[PDB]
């Protein structure tokens, strides 16, 4: 599965990754870039591509535009700045096609730093309540917390 | 570099491999060459050609040349070396002798030409360790355990939360047999400019807190004719301002002598380029070297202070001009009443000063007084900083003539002198 983790990537949304892989943190410059790691489970094995979500990069990833199969939007939950901006966004992916191949995970990153939004008031204000042609539970991490996340994931591989 | 090219070659007219440091044009360059080397000219035997300065180097080895080219110069033996050490290559490289062998490792073989020679320098020996450098490595290795382990922990871990959440010489001999005056015009072939400044902080109590005067005589000199001269130097300064000539200037010449002279008199002093020949510094503590003293007395008298500035000549020799002492002002209070003063003033209401100016202060006329009145406190008044310009040097050091080194002859000579202010200030 290409599981996708966008947002602009340097913020420590690639933290949030650097953790997940060696256990370790941003020691890299903020990463515009793909970051790759397979993670193995139901050994499906889920090639991570943690990309910015900065300029050229959120512009271009039309190769990468091919068909969908997990999705982490790894989150600052202390923007809720761009996320409006993002919902409108956000409808092109709904509008795509490939993009309706994958059973979700919209992670709250960010938490410990400053805070967060309602695990609603998020959930509208991406645009997130309403799809269903997909699954759609909803899971917080933080960047420095989450867990039971994998139950989020329990389902999603197995839908 | 010390080759473009480096190719391979096999008798076909037509060189079995080859790599092309830059690329630019095409092939016909390298295309070209192929095409001649295959022709061979028909030329018999030599396993080297030059022509037309370049060097088409190369070397059967069987029904195989291996080949280098090159235009300019070089030295020979390390060459062959090469060619040879070529010869000794290959079937380690790329296996044995057949294109093909080659043909699949050929990747190999490229590599070889980069890692064998870098630009034209031969990198080392050992083919086998030539081998190591890459893919053929350690330290990635050495890395990649520890590092791959210690993510798999976590990783492992992770698993779990997951799951649940002399001779020299014979031959050298042999062999060896306010503005200043700005335009040339207005100045003597021989030129000095001689400038001090002094900077000096003085507490309101009339205490020197420092002294420094720092002075310098520029030597500018336009025609060559002018270049070996000694510069005579009158000094009357009582003062122990310590003198250093410059370090091409003769130091005895100068003590003895008082003389400025080089120390080669055979020497010329540059044209057309200023010299620092002399420079003196005075660094003291003693007020009687104060050259102005300023007394400001503020007092308040009840409701509206007044305040009252005097000021004295020390030194008679000097002749003061322009002298302007800034004094502060409180502000919002209005303009300060101006009572009896010697001189005029100027009050300024953005910068909130009274500048007092003149009267010329000379040997005749050392003192002067200013009194006026604004409501304030006497710290309101300070600093009060002092500007002035004086024609006449503060130490008494002057340059009274110019004479040739040869002959002694005097020569005429301009001189502008100036003391300068850097700051003047009384807390």
């Amino acid at each position: 599965m290409r599981i996708l983790m966008v947002g602009l990537d340097g913020a420590g949304k690639t933290t949030v990754l650097y953790k997940l892989k060696l256990g370790e943190v941003i020691t890299t410059i903020p990463t515009i870039g793909f970051n790759v790691e397979t993670v193995q489970y139901k050994n499906i094995s889920f090639t991570v591509w943690d990309v910015g979500g900065q300029d050229r990069i959120r512009s271009l990833w039309r190769h990468y535009y091919r068909n969908t199969e997990g999705v982490i939007f790894v989150v600052d939950s202390n923007d809720r700045s761009r996320i409006g901006e993002a919902r409108e966004v956000m409808q092109r992916m709904l509008n795509e096609d490939e993009l309706r191949n994958a059973a979700w995970l919209v992670f709250a990153n960010k938490q410990d730093l400053p805070e967060a939004m309602s695990a609603a008031e998020i959930t509208e204000k991406l645009g997130l309540h309403s799809i269903r042609n997909r699954p759609w539970f909803i899971q917080a991490t933080c960047a420095t917390s989450g867990e039971g996340l994998y139950e989020g994931l329990e389902w999603l591989s197995n839908s | 570099m010390v080759l473009l090219a480096a190719a391979v070659c096999t008798k076909a007219g037509k060189a079995i491999v080859s790599r092309q440091f830059v690329e630019m044009t095409r092939t016909r360059i390298e295309g070209l060459l192929a095409a001649f080397p295959k022709l061979m000219n028909t030329g018999k035997q030599h396993t080297f050609v030059e022509t037309e300065s370049v060097r088409y180097v190369y070397q059967p080895m069987e029904k195989l040349y291996m080949v280098l080219i090159t235009t300019k110069n070089s030295n020979i033996l390390e060459d062959l070396e090469t060619l040879r050490l070529f010869s000794r290559v290959i079937p380690e490289y790329c296996r044995a002798l057949e294109e093909n062998e080659i043909s699949e490792h050929c990747f190999d073989l490229i590599f070889a030409f980069d890692e064998i020679v870098a630009l034209g320098y031969r990198e080392n020996v050992n083919l086998a360790q030539i081998r190591t450098f890459t893919e053929m490595d350690s330290h990635e290795e050495k890395v990649f355990r520890a590092v791959r382990e210690t993510q798999e922990r976590e990783a492992k871990a992770e698993m779990r939360r997951k799951a649940k959440e002399k001779e020299v010489d014979n031959f050298v001999d042999k062999l060896k047999s306010t503005k200043v005056h700005a335009p040339p015009i207005n100045m003597e072939s021989v030129h000095m400019k001689i400038e001090e400044k002094i900077t000096l902080t003085c507490g309101r109590d009339g205490g020197l807190q420092n002294m420094e005067l720092h002075g310098m005589i520029m030597l500018r000199i336009s025609d060559d004719k002018f270049g070996r001269i000694r510069l005579h130097v009158e000094n009357e300064d009582k003062k122990g301002v310590q003198l250093q000539t410059h370090p091409n200037v003769d130091k005895k010449l100068f003590t003895a002598e008082s003389l400025i002279g080089l120390k080669n008199p055979e020497k010329s002093f540059p044209v057309n380029s200023d010299v620092g020949v002399l420079k003196w510094r005075l660094q003291t503590t003693e007020e009687s070297f104060i050259p102005l003293t300023i007394n400001c007395w503020p007092s308040e008298s009840g409701n509206g202070c007044d305040v009252n500035i005097e000021y004295e000549l020390q030194e008679d020799n000097l002749e003061l001009n322009d002298v302007v002492i800034t004094i502060p002002l409180p502000s919002g209070v209005g303009a300060p009443v101006i009572g009896e003063i010697d001189g005029e003033y100027r009050h300024d209401s953005r910068r909130n000063t009274l500048e007092w100016c003149l009267p010329v202060i000379d040997a005749k006329n050392k003192s002067g007084s200013l009194e006026f009145s604004i409501p304030g406190q006497p710290n309101d008044f300070f600093p009060v900083q002092v500007s002035f310009i004086s024609k006449k040097n503060y130490c008494n050091i002057q340059v009274t003539k110019v004479t040739q080194v040869d002959g002694n002859s005097p020569v005429r000579f301009s001189t502008e002198t100036t003391f300068l202010v850097d700051k003047y200030e009384i807390l």
